[PDB]
């Protein structure tokens, strides 16, 4: 009674949630590392502070891990399709959301690292702007979670 | 088996007295204003947090969906 | 322009092939072999619904996220000489999250309508389910894209606001009016998405 | 071996965490012989309440073995940080 | 010498009189401090051989002053996270006295984890136990200094996190069994036309019905532990927390 | 109110606070098809907005 | 009753520079008074405290120089107290010079020591050369 291929959409959800999130976090990490390497030469005392954008990106990667695992542990053979599309939506929703988050993380962090070194008063603002992007990424996680019971 | 009325009385009195009478029973040092703020703010936030948790579970529309092994176990556990 | 050349070549070949196949089906007088109704009916409404839901949430955050770093970089750069900027110009980012929130609320309210059908043969089955499916798809798309472009607008405008305020603190308040319009544009998309799903039923 | 007193201290903390948590786990199953209900049950679970009591005792045994290993680890790390 | 320099620096920040080789200086100080200062001034002038009366004249006119917030070893950290956002308006309501509790509470809701709440406090305690050793030492590691300065904030954050985790009954995903779980009476479940359901159960879960006439009664404190092992906790408990956050 | 007013006895088609809140703002007051939390709620919903 | 910021007055005080010296000493250790700049258009040369600050800067640098050499030598000097007494006599200038002499002496000794060290090595070679 189960439409064939019904399990195909579900499996893709778990994969996408992880892959797109890794892409975002990796982008943010790559951007931050570039700014950190350039900044840290003149002000090595800021090396520890400069990691924050990267930790935030790492959170995005976790966001994705949570959905990918939640879906994976929710896969079966006799999937009724309805459930499968919910899982695919959850994967795609958090994936793109984390991807965009990671980009905002990376771009802002790069500028933030340089700005803070030149003007330490900008440190709090740097965290704030990255914080909003992390909150946006969380939404991506939550909606993926909501679908799991619909 | 439990009623809701008793839990509410016990914990409402606890946090209520702390937030209302508490300020009367406080050291007179330079931190008195902070301790009074603590007593009142704590009682209000803590009470409301708990009250929702216990109130929200009254008149439930459904029970838990349990795995087979647990369902059997409970027969001889609770 | 290696990537732009790739994108163009794919775009042109993609549509050029569609033109040849479409016209050929006509030329060889095929019995409407390419049947749009067939595609729409065999394609499960569940995909359309869940796609629109994912779009509503996913596109909206992309917009916000786009604008955030647009204004973030401008603020961080300018703020080196005008640290006052962070005091007021953060509201540009609040508008960006607010655009995401518009879509987020709709994404949840729409998904709350998702139900199973227990349906099989589309023949005389789910007549209403197809309407609701397509409507949910549209409403999700409607708000998603609308918030996407709003978030870009707000970012561009907020960038100018930060650059302006760095040089003249009196300009901040007046400029705020532009971002408000940007937010209103996104709300317009919300109004339509609400109407589109105002009378739907699933299952 | 020295290994560094900073890392010996970390081992001592993990060892204390291990002994405390693992013994607690065995106790909870031993008392409620329970909500967690994670003793590694069989799939072909029959109508035998005694099977839950028996598996719970197995969990306690296994947990105390793990604690015993943390006792050995903590002992070794203890001497390292003290001598360092 | 560093103090000497400090003094001369301050002495530069003055106006030199023409009538007498005297300086006039302006300070912004509350009355409490002004009384203490007058006494301090007598002490100072007495150390100087000239014992000059050194008149300080109060100014009726008020000039937009800096914001002075008295803090202590515990509340200083909370004031700083307020100041990080901005310096409040003169005579503005200071949010910090409310932050001391409000912020830990919001964290405890965000971090409502009983088990980690304990670990979190223990971390803070470690720092406090070395308080005397950390203060009277060199601390070039700014991240360590920051968390040390916030050590009393962290401790409180853990304290409330335990409170909220306890009501949620989650300690590393572990429930807290107070022997009060009476949500349902399984013995009556089987009586309600469920005979040997554990045979079919091998392929099913089966959700416990509401109001069967034999179930009911709240959990004495917090969420009934039974939901911690349910497959639908994700609707029962998720909904409650949704409504709680809004409220 | 919802927590204290309705039991499982009305769990089927139980009133949804999300829908009533939305209908409140929009002044949408269907005559039937959706159970209200309490009699006269429509009047209160309109009044407050 | 809500917590609010403390008052900062606009008061002005007027007194002799000697009494001012002592008072600044007292107020700085007290730590409770926030001063305003009475001459925003006047530079340090214009304030006429530049001689005192310069003296401070020079002795400061000299002390730091010596301190750096002292630190290089790994000396135990606990630097335990007496700091709270904080006197500021004008005789500090003479104290500074005596400390200046130490710097010069120490530099001279190291310079000479290196020179002697070099001579030693050359003579050491000679020992082998013979």
């Amino acid at each position: 009674n189960n439409p064939e291929y019904s399990s195909f959409f579900g499996v893709m959800g778990a994969s996408s949630a992880m892959v797109f999130s890794a892409m975002g976090a990796a982008y943010g990490t790559a951007k931050s590392g570039t700014g950190i390497a350039a900044m840290s030469v003149m002000r090595p005392e800021l090396i520890m502070k400069s990691i924050i954008p990267v930790v935030m990106a790492g959170i995005i990667a976790i966001y994705g891990l949570v959905v990918a695992v939640l879906i994976a542990n929710s896969l079966t053979d006799g999937i009724t399709l309805y459930r499968s599309f919910l899982q695919l939506g959850a994967g795609l929703s958090v994936g793109l959301s984390g991807l965009a988050a990671g980009f905002a993380i990376g771009i802002v962090g790069d500028a933030g690292v340089r700005g803070t070194a030149q003007q330490p008063r900008l440190f709090v603002g740097m965290i704030l702007i990255l914080i909003f992007a992390e909150v946006l990424g969380l939404y991506g996680l939550i909606v993926a979670l909501i679908l799991s019971t619909k | 088996a439990h009623s809701f009325a008793l839990p509410v009385i016990i914990f409402t009195t606890f946090w209520g007295l702390i937030g209302i009478a508490g300020p009367w029973f406080v050291p007179k040092g330079p931190n008195r204003g902070v301790i009074i703020t603590m007593l009142v703010a704590t009682a209000v936030c803590c009470y409301l947090f708990w009250l929702i948790a216990i109130l929200a579970q009254l008149n439930p529309l459904f029970g838990p969906q349990l795995k087979n092994e647990t369902i059997w176990y409970v027969r001889f556990l609770w | 322009t290696g990537l732009e050349l790739l994108y163009l070549g794919i775009f042109v070949a993609f549509w050029a092939c569609m033109i040849v196949v479409g016209i050929c089906y006509t030329i060889f007088d095929l019995g409407f072999r390419f049947d749009v109704a067939w595609f729409l009916t065999e394609t499960s409404p569940f995909m359309w619904s869940n796609l629109g839901i994912g779009l509503a949430i996913s596109l909206s955050v992309v917009g916000a996220a786009w604008g955030i770093y647009i204004t973030g970089s401008s603020i961080i750069g300018g703020g080196v000489k005008a640290p006052r900027i962070k005091t007021k110009n953060l509201v540009s980012i609040i508008f960006c999250e607010a655009v995401a929130i518009y879509g987020i609320i709709m994404a949840i309210v729409i998904s709350n309508m998702a139900e199973p059908f227990s349906a099989t043969d589309p023949k005389a089955i789910g007549h209403r389910n197809y309407h609701a499916g397509y409507s949910m798809f549209g409403a999700g798309l409607t708000v998603g894209l609308s918030n996407l472009f709003c978030g870009v607008c707000v970012g561009i405008v907020g960038s100018g606001a930060a650059l302006a305020d760095a040089q003249n603190p009196s300009l901040f308040v007046k400029i705020l009016i532009v971002e408000i319009f940007g937010s209103a544009i996104g709300l317009f998309g919300v109004i339509v998405a609400i109407l589109q799903t105002s009378r739907v039923k699933m299952g | 071996l020295c290994c560094g007193p900073k890392l010996a201290a970390c081992g001592i903390v993990l060892s204390a965490w291990g002994v405390i948590m693992l013994i607690m786990l065995g106790i909870f199953f031993n008392v409620h012989s329970l909500i967690e209900d994670v003793p590694f049950t069989e799939k072909d679970f029959e109508n035998g309440p005694q099977n839950i009591y028996n598996l719970y005792e197995q969990v306690s045994y296994n947990c105390f073995i793990a604690a015993g290993l943390y006792l050995l680890l903590g002992g070794f790390s203890f001497c390292q940080v003290r001598l360092n | 010498v560093r103090k000497m320099k400090a003094i001369y620096h301050t002495l530069n920040l003055c106006n030199i009189d023409v009538t007498q080789k005297c300086l006039i200086a302006e300070v912004w100080c509350p009355v409490t401090d002004l009384d203490s200062i007058q006494f301090a001034l007598r002490r100072g002038t007495e150390h100087s051989g000239s014992t000059v009366p050194s008149i300080l004249n109060r100014m009726q006119t008020n000039q937009t002053p800096p914001t002075y917030n008295k803090t202590n070893k515990f509340t200083h950290g909370f004031q700083n996270i307020v100041d990080a956002y901005g310096i409040g308006t003169y005579r503005e309501i200071n949010p910090a006295p409310y932050t001391v509790i409000t912020f830990p509470f919001l964290f405890a809701v965000m971090f409502g984890d009983f088990g980690h709440g304990i670990l979190m406090t223990l971390f803070a305690v470690w720092m406090v136990l070395r308080e005397s050793r950390i203060l009277s030492q060199k601390n070039e590691n700014e991240m360590f200094s920051m968390v040390f300065s916030g050590r009393y904030i962290i401790l409180l954050m853990g304290l409330f996190s335990i409170y909220t985790g306890l009501i949620y009954n989650d300690c590393f995903s572990k429930s807290l069994n107070i022997f009060g779980s009476s949500w349902s009476v399984r013995p009556m479940f089987t009586i309600g036309n469920w005979t040997e359901e554990t045979l079919l159960g091998s392929s099913v879960l089966q959700l416990n019905p509401a109001i069967p006439g034999v179930f009911g009664g709240p959990y004495p404190f917090g969420i009934d532990p039974i939901w911690n092992i349910a497959t639908n906790k994700l609707t029962f408990l998720n909904s409650f927390k949704m409504k709680m956050s809004v409220i | 109110y919802k927590w204290t007013a309705y039991d499982a006895h009305s769990s089927r088609n139980a009133p949804s606070l999300l829908i009533h809140f939305i209908n409140m703002f929009l002044f949408s007051y269907p005559e039937s098809g959706n159970a209200m939390l309490y009699s006269g709620q429509k009047g209160i919903q309109c009044f407050l907005i | 009753e809500l917590f609010r910021s403390e008052e900062m007055t606009l008061a002005q005080l007027f007194l002799q520079s000697e009494a001012a010296y002592c008072c600044v000493s007292e107020l700085e250790e007290l730590g409770k008074v926030q001063f305003r700049d009475l001459n925003p258009d006047v530079n340090v040369f214009q304030r006429k405290f530049v001689n005192e600050v310069r003296r401070c800067e020079e002795m400061d640098r000299k002390l730091r120089f010596v301190e750096k050499e002292i630190r290089k030598a790994n000396i135990p000097i606990m630097d335990t107290g007496e700091n709270p007494e904080v006197p500021f006599p004008r005789d500090m200038i003479d104290l500074e010079a005596n400390f200046e002499k130490i710097e010069n002496e120490l530099k001279e000794i190291n310079t000479n020591q290196e020179a002697l060290k070099r001579n030693f090595l050359e003579l050491t070679e000679l020992k082998f050369i013979l």
